């Protein structure tokens, strides 16, 4: 397994997902950093220093995206799955043992927000996903560690 | 029983209703292009009503509503007035604008829904060569974006002529209109006055 090729593919996949979110017009106008109450459970911009943190973050995002009926979101979820697999193979090439992250145990609350306000949940989840991917891409050259 | 020495009935099953944490009244508004719409909100912070000065309004969590539209009706409730409203563009599946009222920079998930749809439908009526019936045709191009919507042609027949300013009459009659191959609904009045 070529490490460099996997890293470059990971970069391309990240940009691809970012562009996908860019296509979604309503998400672009919404501030990524801005805090909205109730969405706090979504892993937004809070320093993601390590590979295990990245894995659990992506796992939670996949779990949240799976519940929302949208054609674009399913593809994004698949890309996130591929991204996780790429991170796992990289963690193997670095001699790290990444345990397979379960999603959030605490989804019993997410149903309420999805029912009351779908629009807020979708725009926030997408914008925070884009932000999280951007810092991950920034840090991927800094020699991330486990 | 209201009249006479009636007997009180047994108590019904108790009904429990649980409310949310932010009040928008009215929660939803259906309006047209160019109208003025006022939205009122009450924001609660840990079972405490935030003063109207701290309340800041946003449109779809994108940009802050200017303070010129902000009005303080009372110390507990804030309001916003929208003048000369334009048609709300569809952002994906959502055809409405979500207006949020917030405590300063920090915002809440719930919002108010503003539906400005295009009701400008042109109906063209035309009589036959023998002047026995009148077929009126109208298009559905601007109403295809909304599902679960029912369209009904309503007509009111005056005793003589048309008024200079047409207006909606409280007493109106429905008309059976059928969709054709060209996408136009046709309604045939036979006999015609």
């Amino acid at each position: 397994v070529p490490i460099q090729k996997v890293q470059d593919d990971t970069k391309t996949l990240i940009k691809t997902i970012v562009t996908r979110i860019n296509d979604i017009s309503h998400t672009q106008s919404v501030s990524s950093k801005q805090k909205v109450t109730g969405l706090d459970f979504i892993p937004g911009l809070h320093p993601i220093l390590t590979l295990s943190k990245m894995d659990q973050t992506l796992a939670v995002y996949q779990q949240i995206l799976t519940s929302m009926p949208s054609r674009n979101v399913i593809q994004i979820s698949n890309d996130l799955e591929n991204l996780r697999d790429l991170l796992h193979v990289l963690a193997f090439s670095k001699s790290c043992h990444l345990p397979w992250a379960s999603g959030l145990e605490t989804l019993d609350s997410l149903g309420g927000v999805l029912e009351a306000s779908g629009y807020s949940t979708e725009v926030v989840a997408l914008s925070r996903l884009q932000g999280s991917l951007q810092d991950m891409l920034w840090q991927l050259d800094l020699s991330p560690g486990c | 029983r209201l009249d006479g020495p009636g007997i009180w009935s047994d108590w019904s099953t108790p009904r429990v209703f649980t409310t949310q944490d932010v009040i928008y009244f009215p929660p939803k508004i259906l309006t047209s292009v160019g109208s003025n719409v006022s939205f009122h909100c009450i924001y609660k912070k840990e079972n405490k009503i935030v003063p109207s000065k701290e309340i800041v309004w946003w449109m779809n969590l994108a940009e802050k509503i200017p303070q010129s539209q902000y009005d303080v009706v009372s110390d507990h409730v804030s309001k916003v007035t929208f003048f000369n409203l334009n048609e709300t563009k569809p952002r994906g599946k959502f055809t409405y604008d979500a207006v949020y009222c917030c405590n300063e920079h920090e915002c809440h998930h719930r919002y108010a829904e503003l539906y400005v749809i295009d009701v400008n439908i042109n109906i063209s009526c035309e009589t036959d060569g023998y002047l026995t019936k009148m077929t009126c045709r109208w298009s559905t191009s601007t109403i295809q974006s909304l599902a679960e919507s029912t369209l009904q042609l309503r007509y009111h027949r005056s005793s003589l002529y048309c008024s200079d300013i047409p207006s909606i009459h409280p007493i109106s009659e429905p008309k059976d209109c059928y969709l054709q191959s060209d996408g136009f609904y046709e309604c045939i009045f036979q006999p015609i006055f």
